């Protein structure tokens, strides 16, 4: 039946998506490495009515969320193996089944038989073989990781770290558990050695937090929570205008 | 019903019907910040000059 | 969703970049050579409406319409080039700048930055670098026997070897300076890289031209001023209570709208 | 989560280090043949919002 009342939920349904992406931003203050997403709405398709020049609308969809790029504040970790990124670039780092997934969280550790993986397990690839009598783990700004041995007075050149870096980062696809694979929206991974070609640099000992400001989520929140209330009185207000027609 | 619309090429017409005033109706300048005064003056603004 | 709101959030906005301007500087006073930065703040949009100057009745204009205003926005954060207090801490390896003067380092990507900071150290190799192991500009080299290192109030620097009662010139240290010392691009490590507006370097040795003079067993600590910095958190804090309370205000507005 | 949080945070393991660093040239001071300590310290990274 001709009515308001899709118009009103759609508006609902849209405040319902932004305080979703509210939630998420708020939920992910902690993680290392994490950029803010923010929801773009854009209206539905309208409805021209001709004169013997009006135009009525028909509500509002969510398009496409995107996630900002920018550089997070950084965190002393005082573990030797966490490496944050100063500017553009990502990890890659191994799945399981094969395919080569994108992170920024530069929080790792040694796992059983050498191999420096993520917090989840994950390998880092290129296969950075770490030695059992290692006292040192140096990794430096361009990525060369070194390793002191006891009594050799140089340290060991183990491996580097190349950073992948992709010429439209908002485009990758969050898998979940922090890390991106790439798309068709962001192709053309270029692998590069960090602190040319665009690259970043790493500090060793600090990891990048995340970019969630807060002030921003709490008055969105509100914003959120009063336009949700003015929708409600919409549906009601149409609801008890259907209410008066059925009487007659 | 004063509720007044300036047409593409700066007529002005109020349901379609175009205003008459002191000479006839109204050519305004096309494109431009109208405001009309406590006693019908009306003056306006081209975009992007002083 | 109301214009009050987005006014108040801009206003939020810029005394939280007050605050971040304060805790920088606060977290910088141990950091030799270090510049205290300062935020600029401006207006934004002005709603016409009634336009001011408009003709009403014929032959009186209309004085002070209906302008609006959008809420605020940071312009710019310029640091001030002052000279820091100096320190003396009785080595051969600080350098100390007294007018207004960069040192120039060469990145080893192949560019060159710019730093204040005169701690120096010698690699393996015996070059002057930084301490972030960035090799100094000109890449003056020290010998291997060296008993005593003299850098003079000119750059010179010589070294005293044995069996050799006179110095030993090994390299000249030049400062850089700029049209504008506020354009310079901080990279963080104590290094700014030149913009388009800061002009281009400029060499001149130390005592000609305005580069200042180089002392040596001196740092040039930061020029931070603490009281002023506290006073500036009481203020940082009061507004942005205000700016929370207008958007309370205006919360209990749109509330009782709703509520009806 | 709020950026002058970690700016101060910073600051404060900044100065917790050049305490430890007083402390230990303290705790030296009868010992032979020892060398004095002294930190330096440098600018973190720095947000371009507008370039300048």
């Amino acid at each position: 039946m001709i009515s308001s009342l899709w118009i009103a939920k759609t508006g609902l349904d849209a405040q319902q998506t932004n305080m979703d992406v509210i939630a998420n931003n708020l939920a992910n203050v902690s993680t290392n490495g994490f950029k803010r997403q923010r929801a773009v709405f854009e209206d539905l398709l309208y409805q021209t009515i001709r004169q013997p020049g009006l135009q009525i609308g028909t509500g509002v969809r969510p398009v496409a969320t995107e996630r900002l790029h920018s550089q997070g504040n950084l965190s002393q970790t005082n573990n030797s193996k966490d490496v944050a990124i100063k500017g553009q670039g990502f990890f890659q780092v191994m799945l399981p089944d094969g395919t080569s997934a994108y992170t920024r969280d530069g929080s790792f550790q040694v796992d059983q038989n050498g191999q420096l993986v993520t917090a989840g397990g994950f390998q880092v690839q290129p296969a950075i073989t770490i030695p059992a009598n290692a006292l040192s783990i140096t990794i430096g700004r361009d990525g060369v990781v070194s390793v002191t041995q006891q009594g050799q007075a140089a340290p060991v050149q183990v491996g580097q770290l190349n950073l992948t870096t992709f010429m439209n980062d908002t485009g990758l696809e969050s898998i979940g558990e922090n890390l991106y694979i790439e798309t068709q929206s962001s192709g053309a991974p270029n692998e590069s050695t960090p602190g040319l070609n665009g690259a970043g640099l790493l500090y060793q000992g600090y990891v990048e937090t995340s970019n969630v400001n807060v002030a921003e989520e709490l008055v969105n929140m509100i914003q959120v929570q009063r336009a949700y209330e003015i929708n409600s009185k919409a549906v009601s207000t149409t609801d008890q205008m259907l209410q008066k027609l059925t009487q007659l | 019903n004063g509720n007044i619309q300036v047409g593409p090429t700066g007529q002005l017409t109020i349901q379609g019907h175009p205003v008459i005033g002191e000479g006839g109706p109204i050519t305004v300048p096309e494109g431009s910040e109208i405001t009309i005064a406590a006693d019908g003056t009306i003056s306006a603004l081209n975009p992007g000059d002083p």
